[PDB]
């Protein structure tokens, strides 16, 4: 855990 | 008996003022009934004046010892054990008269105190509304009520409140008793300036009587400075030598003086912290004094008489852990109030006050009791160029296709990792590298993607920039500049990708309603728009979000952060977009952290100091354009910034570059500008003149 609130989506 | 007659002339002659000539009045009465419980409990409470701090624990301890049942001295002594930091038994005291007189508000009062001091707000509120259930008259117990709701943003029956407070202060002037509401405080509630400046005078007449107990002489001041050299000795007195925000403003001034005509003493009312503030400042200081080791205030003020100060500073102010007992003895000629107190002392051991045009303008004196002392710019400095000089540049990575405000980059060596990249592209505004969404930013979005600590790209450290703690613990706290490069991104803390981000990290107290309405009405103008806060405390967060859906905003439309250290929470600012200055207590501080991020503040000056200060900032930034003269002027300055995003971008270039321009971080500039000041003062003392206004 401990992680971004939202994730970045990346080809 | 004659104990009785002997008591009731020594509660007169205390109403009387004659607490001097009246505490033997009690003393007589005890001597007619060594065991006259009423007198042992009062003559403990004037006591409670300050005298010896067990003395009235002694009397308090009889008193109870011979009627079991007088909760008065319970209620009192756990106050008094309140002074002595017993908080152990305090409480006891509080809950032991509760229990045996359920009806006694103060001690509810009194237990409600404790618990906000320890910060159970909610339990402080709980106890304080049981008080005044018992005791609707009771003025100590709605104003720390009032105070304590202030701080969660809870505005429920927000006006009358206001109404009420400002009566309470009125009638408790009238009678000269002690106002209820902190002066601290006072900026907070709408009062005439007079009544601000009365309340001051009243605090700072209690320490007046506490010192008068002493006798002490008055104290012989110097009158040139052939026997110091030639060099004026300042003595800066301050609790807050260490991890406190004063020392993350001013720990360089003290190294800065110049020593060829400046002698500096630096005495600290607070014992070493362990922290490097209080290194760097007992190393660079010419001086440096524990005065924490120095309990009685008249020793200590003797001590600052022998070193020879000429100008006595104070640092405190009405705040915590000040001694402003030691000020009252005038053990320096000139006395003047410094950073840390954002308001007048109203007493006459202050003399002098630093300020500026703005923060102070000609026309809101004679709300201070002190002579003005201007700055040629601005009074407030910062040292967040020497703090967190990896922000004075940053990077950026291209995720879609010019964004200074989603995915940043800051580092010492940044240059030498931006040098090892092979597709390094250059954006002008002195300039901004950005990354292309290769594969090394690949492996960076992995890193906060997958939450990992950090990456090592090319040898190079890449930190995450919400795990600076345990990568360096004393970099987060601001005590150590970041050896790596650090990596803050708007999907570390919720914030919409490509949308407005208009912010405020102030504690929540400094919110209004009317203030809140300004930001909703900035929200709805402004599509895309999102406004950033920082629990703190987190009960405010409930509070804000109902207040907004009354106002129509939905949940979304507010997005919550919890505090970070220091260094993260400078290095956030960096996100936002531009920030919304609370009217009501201009972000001080606060307001010196987002601008060295580069990040514009709109702020609208108000009447008081703490209202006024932010413009003197951007004022000195060379920023007019962003502060607000009305409601509407705030309102539109905010919407235009979140709607014309080429003027945006121009003036968030103009706030990049004038805060490394501007004289507003220059530190040396700032103490050399003191030191001016300083001899100004020392000048008019010298030809005798008394404290007039010095601009
Ligand atoms: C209204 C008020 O009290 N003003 C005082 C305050 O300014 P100011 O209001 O800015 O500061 P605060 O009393 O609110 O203290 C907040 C402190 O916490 C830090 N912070 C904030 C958010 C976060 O997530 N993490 C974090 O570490 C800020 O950088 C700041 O140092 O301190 C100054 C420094 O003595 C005083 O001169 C001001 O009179």
């Amino acid at each position: 855990a401990f992680s971004p609130k939202y994730l970045l989506r990346l080809p | 008996t004659h104990a009785d007659s002997l008591n009731n002339l020594a509660n007169i002659k205390r109403e009387q003022g004659n607490i001097e000539e009246a505490v033997r009045l009690y003393r007589k009465a005890l001597e007619v009934f060594p065991e006259f419980a009423a007198a042992h409990s009062n003559l403990a409470s004037v006591l409670q004046q300050q005298g010896k701090l067990q003395e009235a624990l002694m009397h308090y301890k009889e008193a109870i010892r011979i009627s079991p049942t007088f909760a008065d001295a319970y209620s009192n002594m756990g106050n008094t054990l309140k002074e002595m930091q017993d908080v152990q038994g305090a409480l006891q005291c509080y809950t032991r008269a509760i229990q045996i007189n359920p009806a006694f508000a103060d001690a509810h009062s009194n237990l409600a105190s404790i618990h906000k001091d320890s910060g159970n707000i909610p339990e402080a509120i709980a106890s304080y509304r049981t008080a005044l259930k018992l005791k609707p008259d009771f003025p100590d117990a709605y104003c720390n009520l009032a105070h304590c709701l202030q701080i969660v943003c809870d505005w429920t029956d927000y006006d009358e409140r206001m109404k009420k407070l400002v009566s309470i202060v009125a009638d408790q002037l009238e009678k000269n008793r002690l106002p209820s509401v902190h002066p601290h405080h006072s900026m907070l509630y709408p009062l005439s300036h007079g009544f601000r400046k009365a309340i001051a005078e009243r605090h700072g007449n209690l320490c007046l009587d506490k010192i008068n107990v002493l006798h002490k002489p008055p104290y012989e001041h110097p009158k040139d400075l052939k026997l110091s050299d030639g060099r004026l000795r300042v003595g800066y007195v301050s609790s807050d030598f260490g991890n406190h925000p004063t020392s993350h403003l001013m720990q360089s001034i003290p190294g800065m003086h110049n020593p060829d005509k400046f002698e500096v003493f630096c005495y600290a009312l607070s014992p070493d912290d362990g922290t490097n503030f209080r290194v760097k400042v007992m190393a660079e200081a010419n001086h440096f004094i524990d005065l924490s080791q120095i309990p009685c205030n008249g020793k200590a003020a003797d001590r600052i008489h022998q070193d020879g100060i000429h100008i006595l500073v104070n640092m405190n102010g009405y705040t915590k852990g000040a001694r402003n007992e030691l000020f009252a003895l005038r053990p320096a000629p000139i006395q003047a109030m410094w950073l840390g107190y954002p308001g007048t002392s109203g007493a006459l051991f202050m003399d002098y006050i630093i300020t500026d045009q703005e923060t102070s303008p000609a026309e809101v004196a004679e709300q201070y009791s002190e002579k003005l002392a201007y700055m040629p710019h601005t009074f407030f400095i910062g040292d967040h160029a020497n703090m967190f000089p990896h922000l004075k540049k940053k990077a950026v990575i291209d995720f879609k296709s010019i964004y200074d405000n989603r995915i940043v980059l800051n580092g010492i060596d940044l240059k030498a990792f931006l040098d090892s990249l092979p597709d390094v592209k250059i954006v002008k505004m002195l300039n901004m590298p950005v990354i292309p969404m290769n594969t090394i930013a690949e492996a960076v979005i992995e890193m906060i993607n997958r939450g990992q600590i950090q990456i090592t790209i090319n040898g190079f450290s890449i930190s995450n920039g919400l795990a600076t703690t345990q990568i360096n613990n004393k970099a987060a706290t601001g005590e150590e500049v970041p050896r790596t490069i650090i990596v803050t991104t708007r999907s570390q803390y919720g914030l919409p990708e490509d949308a407005i981000v208009y912010c405020n990290f102030n504690q929540l107290y400094k919110i209004d309603p009317s203030t809140l309405q300004m930001w909703a009405n900035i929200l709805k103008r402004v599509p895309n728009s999102v406004l950033w806060l920082l629990r703190f405390p987190a009960v405010g967060e409930p509070n804000i979000q109902q207040y907004a859906q009354n106002m129509g905003l939905p949940q979304n439309r507010i997005i919550f952060s919890p505090v970070a250290p220091k260094e993260e929470h400078v290095r956030r600012g960096q996100l936002a977009d531009v920030c919304l200055d609370t009217p009501l207590c201009n972000g001080h501080t606060t307001g010196m952290d987002v601008l060295w991020a580069g990040t514009p503040m709109v702020t609208m000056p108000g009447e008081t100091l703490a209202s006024r200060v932010a413009a003197s900032q951007l004022t000195c930034l060379g920023c007019l354009e962003l502060i607000a003269k009305n409601r509407q002027e705030y309102e539109d300055i905010a919407v235009k910034l979140g709607t014309d995003l080429e003027y945006l971008k121009k003036v968030r270039g103009k706030v990049w570059k004038q805060r490394i321009s501007s004289p507003l971080f220059n530190t040396k500039q700032y103490t050399m500008e003191l030191e001016r000041l300083y001899l100004q003062m020392w000048e008019h003392y010298a030809a005798g003149n008394k404290p007039d206004h010095m601009i």
